[PDB]
RNA sequence: GAGUUGAAAAUAAGCAGAGAUCCGGAGAUUCCCGAAUAGGUCAACCUUUCGAACUUCUGCUGAAUCCAUGGGCAGGCAAGAGACAACCUGGCGAACUGAAACAUCUUAGUAGCCAGAGGAAAAGAAAGCAAAAGCGAUUCCCGUAGUAGCGGCGAGCGAAAUGGGAGCAGCCUAAACCGUGAAAACGGGGUUGUGGGAGAGCAAUACAAGCGUCGUGCUGCUAGGCGAAUCAGUGGAGUGCGGAACCCUAGAUGGUGAAAGUCCAGUAGCCGAAAGCAUCACUAGCUUAUGCUCUGACCCGAGUAGCAUGGGGCACGUGGAAUCCCGUGUGAAUCAGCAAGGACCACCUUGCAAGGCUAAAUACUCCUGGGUGACCGAUAGCGAAGUAGUACCGUGAGGGA
RNA sequence: AGUAACGCAAACAUUGGUGAGAAUCCAAUGCCCCGAAAACCUAAGGGUUCCUCCGCAAGGUUCGUCCACGGAGGGUGAGUCAGGGCCUAAGAUCAGGCCGAAAGGCGUAGUCGAUGGACAACAGGUGAAUAUUCCUGUACUACCCCUUGUUGGUCCCGAGG
RNA sequence: GUAGAGAAAAUGCCUCGAGCCAAUGUUCGAGUACCAGGCGCUACGGCGCUGAAGUAACCGAUGCCAUACUCCCAGGAAAAGCUCGAACGACCUUCAACAAAAGGGUACCUGUACCCGAAACCGACACAGGUAGGUAGGUAGAGAAUACCUAGGGGCGCGA
């Protein structure tokens, strides 16, 4: 799925409006991304999927916090 | 450990005894004799269920299912033990 | 036929329930032949119907043999409803309604409203 | 006219009174193809008493507990091994 | 409480007052396919060393760095996996249509499909509404109002507050500091708001509530029983008719040759349960919270509210467009604070977010029980008053007398 | 309207039967027609139509004693033939894995899937319906049982084929 | 054989080494059956007993050697059985396997009827349609055409 392991960012459901007002219906959807955090308390890397917001999230509030948070590791 | 090709009780494998004019033929005629059994029986199971029940040593167990769902079974008992006389202690 | 087959409550008929017994003494109510006595032998317990000896007389004929031979008509005596019979004793020779009693004993029987006597009577 | 011998039967006479309740019933099968009519009166009881043999069997079974998926399993260890045995009567 | 071995009649022997048939509470068995489950499979089958995969528990413990791991292996136990009439919540979500065309809009967030769950679900205890006056969790009905308003200001959509009723019910956590710590973590204090909670003192707190242990006793449910009173003549048959009695806490019903309180099963009233299940009450345990006051200024649900930007829904169609949730990026303060009061700014008033739970009134019917019908009564009423989703037709979905 | 028709231009005729009834059933004798078939098997399909005895209401484009129609009984026997218990192709389903509003999509080892590869039976009798199935004679394959020996195994494996 | 360790794969030497390949062939199977024809029964089927000869030349295959061989380009499925052996792998003559008596016994499920160039299968009909494969006789013929016939089956189900 497209859904960030850390925080229940869905996709947006958004109609793209135009200028003569006609709405489509482009499904709109989170910059979740693939990268590869260093968890620490294994001095390893682990591979995730993360939406931004949720990066930002990790090192402002570290890894751990949000594992639980979420229940994720392992 | 051994099992039988299935489990059917044993005792429920023959049912009844056929007593058309062409089996009253083969008994007279091959050593043989028809029995209807019910559908899950083999040769294992018939020619263990008369060998350990009439005490008689059986050669073949010809078995047929039959048109409408039904199993029966030509046994020819082997030439010593004759068919007539042993049908007669069983009422044929 | 169908609309009078016995009457099923998953997978059986119900027996309603007369107050009439095997080998009773009864008198015919009202039906026909008013005012003959009889004894019943034989209860239908689902419809009601009750045949009393040499009343009801019933003029059938019967083909006897696989030849045609013989089939010498027989004289059959059938039903009559229950609703159609109360009780008499010869004492008292009169109908009555049932009822029911206690008596000293656990036992629990018939008892003919406007007379004495017991219906019930022996056990046999 | 009740049963208060199954009760009194332990497991084995149990058993073997299960297997030769059996046997006689093959046999009254057995004769209605020559046609010896008693069986109407008294096939059915042969049948409707291999039943109590096996309630209550069960009933024992249950006050000392086993499960029923346990008991079945038992069952069929002993449904697999059985030798059909020629009836008492000759 | 007698006769019975299902439908229709024998048939064959049986069983029963040394309770048969039968009616209830609890049990036991429940072949094979089907979640289908030992493995495969054209379902009701074959091969089988007899027994899934997912959690869980107990043990063996890959990889690299014998680390630590997860993964694998095994012995475990037995809990999730299917089904649904309609009602409900969520996700995706059309169109014919109305606008006398049609792209904004309307049908409509309807239909349908997928995913859950319940007998109800969802919502819910205030960062609410109000308006110089007051309210006080939610959910429904009335009514304000087809008003205010929105709207190619076209078709059309259309609130709410005050008012009246149905039903009422409030709690548990996150900090702050304390006792642990193989530095995660658990224990206890702490939960309220014109501001509480971390701080300072007793004359030995009790009443109150909830729950549970198993336990006791009525009340009902699942069998049932007693239960009043009449006959004659008429005519194939009487319950009608003419005559003559009676009962009525019982002229409610179904039958009975033709209609009847007095023929039958019954009904009012009354008695009744092993055992199982219900709605309550009580006897003994935990548990109840603000019994009070005062002076400090610690914490008061962190990548969240805001903002920019793209939207969705709000009765409200980007409009001065508030509140309400979402995608991208920046990204506060916390009480000599912050949000709302229809842009925004001041002053005042209300409420205090980013954690959770919760009964009722409420919508529903494939159904069960009781009753009722200015409802049908044989091309009507269920499509179906007999082997009716049957025969038949289609490869199939499906149609269907 | 008792009107068109009665489903090809192989072709019927007789004697004698059965019967209440014969062009229509049976048996002869004759004529005739197919014969790369209008013959005999067999895969599929059908699914009780096969056989025997009664029946003739409806069916048969006539008739009916007759039927593939109704009723009652009966019938199809494999170590070798076909399939499964062996193998795999196209394809299918795919643990884990990846991807995706949900369902689900892609995909590996595995597992199924034969139309294919491994593998062992022929002749003659019998009989209302079965016969490479039953009987007679002679064969073949697989697993045990017995004897002498070697003690060395079977799998995963690497090769031929 | 040996050289880079079993086994092929590759190297070289060499082998009373010159024959190997396959349908037919012979014998037994079958001193047997089988059989035309004889003599009786008979509700005219049926059975009974007997039962002679059972050999050669021709032609010929759209079976067989046969994935012989030649020629081609467009270059023709896989995996099990089955045969050889390394870490001679867990296990070990107690559970093992081979020459082996080719000696004795045993031998699992499912289909089998009937139609099948069809009156019963698919075209709604007992439809002058359609339906894979197998066998393939005589005369004339180049021939599986055609024409007339064996084997076998039928005379087409309204008639005069």
């Amino acid at each position: 799925r497209r859904i960030c392991p850390f925080t229940g960012k869905k996709s947006n459901k958004a109609n793209r409006v135009s200028h003569s007002n006609h709405k489509t219906k482009r499904l709109q959807f989170v910059n979740l991304q693939y990268k590869r955090v260093w968890w620490e308390a294994g001095k390893r890397f682990v591979k995730l999927r993360l939406s931004t917001k949720a990066l930002k999230t990790i090192e402002k509030n570290g890894l751990d916090a949000v594992a639980k948070k979420a229940g994720i590791d392992l | 450990l051994k099992y039988p090709r299935r489990i059917l009780d044993v005792y429920q494998i023959l049912q009844s005894p056929i007593i058309t004019e062409a089996a009253i033929k083969n008994i007279a005629d091959e050593n043989s004799l028809l029995f209807t059994v019910d559908v899950r029986a083999d040769k294992k199971m018939i020619r263990e269920a008369i060998s350990n029940f009439f005490g008689v040593k059986v050669r073949k167990v010809n078995t047929l299912i039959r048109p409408d769902g039904t199993k029966k079974a030509y046994i020819m008992l082997n030439k010593e033990y004759n068919a007539s006389e042993l049908a007669k202690k069983i009422g044929i | 036929r169908w609309e009078r087959k016995d009457c099923k409550p998953n997978s059986l008929p119900k027996l309603h329930k007369r107050h009439v017994k095997v080998g009773d003494t009864v008198k015919v109510i009202s039906g026909g032949e008013k005012g003959k006595i009889g004894e019943i032998s034989k209860i239908h317990k689902h419809n009601s119907t009750v045949i009393i000896k040499d009343l009801n007389f019933k003029t059938k004929h019967v083909k006897s043999k696989e030849e045609g031979e013989q089939g010498q008509i027989i004289k059959i005596e059938a039903a009559i409803h229950s609703s159609n019979v109360m009780l008499i004793l010869k004492e008292q020779e009169v109908a009555d309604r049932v009822g029911h009693k206690i008596l000293e004993d656990v036992r629990k029987v018939r008892y003919l409203i406007k007379t004495g006597e017991i219906v019930d009577t022996p056990d046999r | 006219d009740e049963l208060k011998e199954l009760r009194t039967k332990t497991n084995e006479q149990l058993n073997e009174e299960i297997l030769q309740l059996k046997g006689e019933l093959f046999m009254l099968r057995l004769q209605r193809s020559a046609r010896e009519n008693f069986k109407p009166s008294d096939f059915g009881r042969m049948r409707k008493r291999v039943a109590r043999m096996l309630t209550v069997k069960r009933e024992r079974e249950i006050e000392q507990g086993v499960g029923k998926r346990l008991s079945r399993k038992l069952d069929k260890a002993w449904k697999r091994s059985i030798v059909v045995r020629p009836p008492p009567s000759l």
